[PDB]
C-alpha cells in the first residue's frame, strides 16, 4: 500500500500554569545496540593477487613500480588499526577479576549474561545467540592470494574481558576503572546511581523486587526480542555483506577479459609470443591494479568510518558503562541508569539500562 | 626498512612460496599421423562457392612442417601465436581449401567480407586459428583459363559464418525464379580466369582456413610431447592437454560426469582434473606461499631474528626448509624449533612458554612473545573479588597522576606543480 | 633524443597515464589522511575546550583519573596534554548500616552513600574516610520504619 | 555517462567488467546514508 507518511505521533497540548504532569512510578527500558568494532582483518598477496606468474609477469610487476609494496603497507594499517581499535576499546582493564558465579544478587538470575563454569563454553549464551544471528554466504587456502587473517584478540578472551566488565561494573563500586575495586554491596550501588539521576532512595527500597522485576523480565524480553526476530541487530552484518561484496567483486573482475584473448594466467600463454602479448598482459595489469587501488581505497574508507564508529565504542564504553553518562540519552533513549556490554563478531552490543518515571497527573504549584 | 639502527616489531616483507619441485604430465596414448601432407599435399580442393570442409581428430601434429617451410606465400596465426602452438593437444579440428586470385588473401581475414568473402564464406572475428596461402600458379594456372571453377557474387543481404549454399539461383531482387538472361534475371556464379602469365593479385593461390576446436572435446591430436607419472602431495608442475600450471594435486571427493572435465571453483580455474587416463582427481594450485614478518628485539639487546610464516600448517615448513625451495632463501641459516598455532602457521625460533607475560609481540591470535621466547597470554592483572556485606575500600592518603596525551594538530601544508 | 613522432606521444601519454594516476593516488590518500586528522583535531579541539578551559565533568575522556586540571602544550604538527589527574591510593575495610531506624522511621543521608557505621560513627564521601556530625540534615524524613536496614540511634 | 547510448561500446564496457554497476552501489550508499542521516538527525522526539 502507498501513502505518504502517518509522519510521527500525532498529539496536541498546550501548557497548564501549575496543573503538571507528575509521575508516580516509573520503569525501566534496557535497549540494544549494535556497534561494528572491527572489520575483517584481510590481506592480500599481491605479488599472486596479480601475477600467480609467468615470469615475464613478474618482470612487469617490477615495470610498474612498488604498487604492491605501497599496497602492502597499506594493508599492514588496515590491519593494524583494526587491533588498535579493538585494543583501544577492549583491554581498559587495569585489574582483571574472578566471575563468582553465584549468580542471583539484588534479584537477578544473570544467566546467560555472564557464562557458566557448568557449560562447555565460556562466553555467555546472550552473546551466544548472536553468534546463531550471524549469517554469511586446519587452514584456508586460496588460490586467490586473500586472506582473513585471524583477529589478534581471542573471541573466547574477548568474551572473557567483556564478562570481566561485567563483573566488575557489578561489582567494584562506582570507582571501577580508575582504581581497583570498592566493594559496595549493589543495592547500595545502584542506590548510589540513583544520586546521579539525583533522586531518594527509598524507593529503591519500595521497589526491592519490583525493579528486580522489571529487570529480569525485561532481560528475559531482550531475550524474546532477539531470539527469532527481526533484523534490528545485523549493521555488523551489513558491514560484512559489504566486505563480500568487494571480495566477489574482485574475484569476479579477475574473471573479466579487456579486450585481450583470454583472461586467465597461461590460458594466454598459450597464444602468445611477443610483447604484443605482454602488451595486453599489462592491460591485465592495469585493470587489476585499478580494481585493487580502488577496493583498498574503499577498504580504507569504510576504515575511516569504522574508526569513527570504533571512537563512538570505546566511548560508549567510557562514558556510559564505567560511569553514569549525564549526557542524556547519548547511550540510550531513557535516562541511562547503567549500561552493561555484550560483545559480538566485528562488534560490541549494550544493554543500556535506562529510567523512566511514570505516572502522567495533573496536579497544581 | 633502509635503517641499520632498527627497533622492535612484526615487520612485515616481501612474499614467499615454495618453488615447484616435478611435474605431472598427462596425455591419453593417442597416435596417429595427420593428412597434412594431404590437406596440404593434394589438388582436389573445390572453389570457393563450394568451399572444402576437413575433419581432424585422434592424430598427432607436427607444426614443423608449417614453420619449417619456404612453401607457403601468406601466412599468419590469428588467434594464436605459432611458437608455442607445438605444447597444444587439441580436438576434432578443422579446415577450408579452396582456390582463388592473389587479391581475397587481404579480404581474407576475421570480418573484411568484401565480395567474394561476404558471398561465399564467413567468420566472426573470434574463432580463429590460422591462415595459410600460398601460389599454385604451377599446378592450378593455364593460361588457357583456368573456366573450370567460380564462386558466387550475388545474394539477398549479407552472410552468416560458416555457411555453405551451393543453389545457383536464377538470380532476381525480388524473387523471380527465372531463365536468365531473361531481363533482371541472371546467376550469382562466376569463373576464374586464371592465366599463368598474370601477376600477384591475379595468379590462382590455394587458401586454407585453419579452424581451431580447442578444448571443447577430450584432446584427440596431440602435439609432440612426452607424458610423466603422478605426484600425490608435492607443491610440483601440471601440463595436462592444454593445461599447465603450478601446485598440488590429490583425489577427488565428488560426482563427476562422463563428457566433463573442468571445475572452476568461483571462476576460471577448472579446479580438478579427470586424468587423461582415467582419473578423476582436485586441484590445489595454492601449494604454500604469502607472506613473512620478522620478530626482532631492536639492537638494543641482540640481533637474533625468528621468522614468522603466514599461510602454512606447519606441514610444508621444514620440508621447503630441508627442500630448498623457500624464495627468502637463507645462507644465515638453521633448524631449530617451531611453534605451531596461529592457524597462519608457523613461527621459526620459537618455544611454547608456558607461562604468560605482559604481550609484547602480538602474534597472530592470542598469542605473544617475550624476552627470545614466545607465550600465548597473560590477559591481563588477574585478581579475584567479589561483592561484600558491608566492608569496603575507603581511601585516606593518594595520588595525583599528570599523564601524557599525544596528538596531532595537522600534517604538513604540502602541494604540487603537476605541470612540473 | 631519439623520438620525434607520436610513438613517443604514446609513451609520453604513457608517462602522462603513470604518473597521474599514481600522482592521483597520492592526493587521494592525502585527503584521506586530511579526513582522520581533522576528525581527530576536532577532539583536539574539543578537549581543548573541554578539558583545558574548564573541569570536565565527564570521567576519563580528558584523563585516565579524575581530571584535576589539564595543562595543553604545542608540538610540531601536534600537542600536549598533561593531565592532571586522581587516583585515590590509600585502600580501606570499613563498614555500614544505609537506612537507619533511628525514632522509629528510615533515615537517607545526602544522596551520597554508605553510612559509615565503623561503630556508626559518621558519614562519609564517596571517596574519602571524612568524619561528619552528623545531622536530620544529612538525612530526610522517610515515611516509617519498615524496610531499614541498620537500627542505629543517638543520631545528633 | 560513457557512450550515452551506445551498440559497440556497450560491449566495451561490458569488456572493462561491471564496473558501472559497482559504483551504482557506491552511489546508492551514498543516498542510502544521506537520507538514514536526515532520519537520525531529526527525527527524534516521533511524539508530534
Amino acid at each position: 500500500v502507498a501513502y505518504t507518511m502517518s509522519l510521527g505521533a500525532d498529539s496536541s497540548i498546550a501548557y497548564s500554569n501549575n496543573t503538571i504532569a507528575i509521575p508516580t512510578n516509573f520503569s525501566i527500558s534496557i535497549t540494544t545496540e549494535v556497534m561494528p568494532v572491527s572489520m575483517a582483518k584481510t590481506s592480500v598477496d599481491c605479488n599472486m593477487y596479480i601475477c600467480g606468474d609467468s615470469t615475464e609477469c613478474a618482470n612487469l610487476l617490477l615495470q610498474y613500480g612498488s604498487f604492491c609494496t605501497q599496497l602492502n603497507r597499506a594493508l599492514s594499517g588496515i590491519a593494524a588499526e583494526q587491533d588498535r581499535n579493538t585494543r583501544e576499546v577492549f583491554a581498559q582493564v587495569k585489574q582483571m577479576y574472578k566471575t563468582p558465579t553465584l549468580k542471583y544478587f539484588g534479584g537477578f538470575n544473570f544467566s546467560q549474561i555472564l557464562p557458566d563454569p557448568l557449560k562447555p563454553t565460556k562466553r555467555s549464551f546472550i552473546e551466544d545467540l548472536l553468534f546463531n544471528k550471524v549469517t554469511l554466504a586446519i587452514c584456508a587456502q586460496k588460490f586467490n592470494g586473500l586472506t582473513v587473517l585471524p583477529p589478534l584478540l581471542t573471541d573466547d578472551m574477548i568474551a572473557a574481558y567483556t564478562a570481566a566488565l561485567v563483573s566488575g561494573t557489578a561489582t567494584a563500586g562506582w570507582t571501577f576503572g580508575a582504581g581497583a575495586a570498592l566493594q559496595i554491596p549493589f543495592a547500595m550501588q545502584m542506590a548510589y546511581r540513583f544520586n546521579g539521576i539525583g533522586v531518594t532512595q527509598n524507593v529503591l527500597y519500595e521497589n526491592q523486587k519490583q525493579i528486580a522485576n522489571q529487570f529480569n523480565k525485561a532481560i528475559s524480553q531482550i531475550q524474546e526480542s532477539l531470539t527469532t526476530t527481526s533484523t534490528a541487530l545485523g549493521k555488523l552484518q551489513d558491514v560484512v555483506n559489504q566486505n563480500a561484496q568487494a571480495l566477489n567483486t574482485l574475484v569476479k573482475q579477475l574473471s573479466s577479459n579487456f579486450g585481450a584473448i583470454s583472461s586467465v594466467l597461461n590460458d594466454i600463454l598459450s597464444r602468445l609470443d611477443k610483447v604484443e602479448a605482454e602488451v595486453q598482459i599489462d592491460r591485465l595489469i592495469t585493470g587489476r591494479l585499478q580494481s585493487l587501488q580502488t577496493y583498498v581505497t574503499q577498504q580504507l574508507i569504510r576504515a575511516a568510518e569504522i574508526r569513527a564508529s570504533a571512537n563512538l565504542a570505546a566511548t560508549k564504553m567510557s562514558e556510559c558503562v564505567l560511569g553514569q553518562s549525564k549526557r542524556v540519552d547519548f547511550c540510550g533513549k531513557g535516562y541511562h541508569l547503567m549500561s552493561f556490554p555484550q560483545a559480538a563478531p566485528h562488534g560490541v552490543v549494550f544493554l543500556h539500562v535506562t529510567y523512566v518515571p511514570s505516572q502522567e497527573r495533573n496536579f497544581t504549584t | 626498512v633502509k635503517s641499520f639502527e632498527i627497533d622492535k616489531g612484526i615487520y612485515q616483507t616481501s612474499n614467499f612460496r615454495v618453488v615447484p619441485s616435478g611435474d605431472v604430465v598427462r596425455f591419453p596414448n593417442i597416435t596417429n599421423l595427420c593428412p597434412f601432407g594431404e590437406v596440404f599435399n593434394a589438388t582436389k580442393f573445390p572453389s570457393v562457392y563450394a568451399w572444402e570442409r576437413k575433419k581432424i581428430s585422434n592424430c598427432v601434429a607436427d607444426y614443423s612442417v608449417l614453420y619449417n617451410s619456404t612453401f607457403f606465400s601468406t601466412f599468419k596465426c590469428y588467434g594464436v601465436s605459432a611458437t608455442k602452438l607445438n605444447d597444444l593437444c587439441f580436438s576434432n579440428v578443422y579446415a577450408d581449401s579452396f582456390v582463388v586470385k592473389g587479391d581475397d588473401v587481404r579480404q581474407i581475414a576475421p570480418g573484411q567480407t568484401g565480395v567474394i568473402a561476404d558471398y561465399n564464406y564467413k567468420l566472426p572475428d573470434d574463432f580463429m586459428g590460422c591462415v595459410l596461402a600460398w601460389n599454385t600458379r604451377n599446378i592450378d594456372a593455364t593460361s588457357t583459363g583456368n573456366y573450370n571453377y567460380k564462386y558466387r557474387y550475388l545474394r539477398h543481404g549479407k552472410l552468416r559464418p560458416f555457411e555453405r549454399d551451393i543453389s545457383n539461383v536464377p538470380f532476381s531482387p525480388d524473387g523471380k525464379p527465372c531463365t536468365p538472361p531473361a531481363l533482371n534475371c541472371y546467376w550469382p556464379l562466376n569463373d576464374y580466369g586464371f592465366y599463368t602469365t598474370t601477376g600477384i593479385g591475379y595468379q590462382p593461390y590455394r587458401v586454407v582456413v585453419l579452424s581451431f576446436e580447442l578444448l571443447n572435446a577430450p584432446a584427440t591430436v596431440c602435439g609432440p610431447k612426452l607424458s610423466t607419472d603422478l605426484i600425490k602431495n608435492q607443491c610440483v608442475n601440471f601440463n595436462f592437454n592444454g593445461l599447465t600450471g603450478t601446485g598440488v594435486l590429490t583425489p577427488s571427493s565428488k560426482r563427476f560426469q562422463p563428457f566433463q572435465q573442468f571445475g572452476r571453483d568461483v571462476s576460471d580455474f577448472t579446479d580438478s582434473v579427470r586424468d587423461p587416463k582415467t582419473s578423476e582427481i582436485l586441484d590445489i594450485s595454492p601449494c604454500s606461499f604469502g607472506g613473512v614478518s620478522v620478530i626482532t628485539p631492536g639492537t638494543n639487546a641482540s640481533s637474533e631474528v625468528a621468522v614468522l610464516y603466514q599461510d602454512v600448517n606447519c606441514t610444508d615448513v621444514s620440508t621447503a626448509i630441508h627442500a630448498d625451495q623457500l624464495t627468502p632463501a637463507w645462507r644465515i641459516y638453521s633448524t631449530g624449533n617451531n611453534v605451531f598455532q596461529t592457524q597462519a602457521g608457523c613461527l621459526i625460533g620459537a618455544e611454547h612458554v608456558d607461562t604468560s607475560y605482559e604481550c609484547d609481540i602480538p602474534i597472530g591470535a592470542g598469542i605473544c612473545a617475550s624476552y627470545i621466547v614466545a607465550y600465548t597470554m597473560s590477559l591481563g592483572a588477574d585478581s579475584s573479588i567479589a561483592y561484600s556485606n558491608n566492608t569496603i575500600a575507603i581511601p585516606t592518603n593518594f595520588s595525583i597522576s599528570i599523564t601524557t596525551e599525544v596528538m596531532p594538530v595537522s600534517m604538513a601544508k604540502t602541494s604540487v606543480d603537476c605541470n612540473m | 633524443s631519439r623520438l620525434d613522432k607520436v610513438e613517443a606521444e604514446v609513451q609520453i601519454d604513457r608517462l602522462i597515464t603513470g604518473r597521474l594516476q599514481s600522482l592521483q593516488t597520492y592526493v587521494t590518500q592525502q585527503l584521506i589522511r586530511a579526513a582522520e586528522i581533522r576528525a581527530s583535531a576536532n577532539l583536539a579541539a574539543t578537549k581543548m575546550s573541554e578539558c583545558v578551559l574548564g573541569q570536565s565533568k565527564r570521567v576519563d575522556f580528558c584523563g585516565k583519573g579524575y581530571h584535576l586540571m589539564s595543562f595543553p602544550q604545542a608540538a610540531p604538527h601536534g600537542v600536549v596534554f598533561l593531565h592532571v589527574t586522581y587516583v585515590p591510593s590509600q585502600e580501606r575495610n570499613f563498614t555500614t548500616a544505609p537506612a537507619i531506624c533511628h525514632e522509629g522511621k528510615a533515615y537517607f543521608p545526602r544522596e551520597g552513600v554508605f553510612v559509615f557505621n565503623g561503630t556508626s560513627w559518621f558519614i562519609t564521601q564517596r571517596n574519602f574516610f571524612s568524619p561528619q556530625i552528623i545531622t536530620t540534615d544529612n538525612t530526610f524524613v522517610s515515611g516509617n520504619c519498615d524496610v531499614v536496614i541498620g537500627i542505629i540511634n543517638n543520631t545528633v
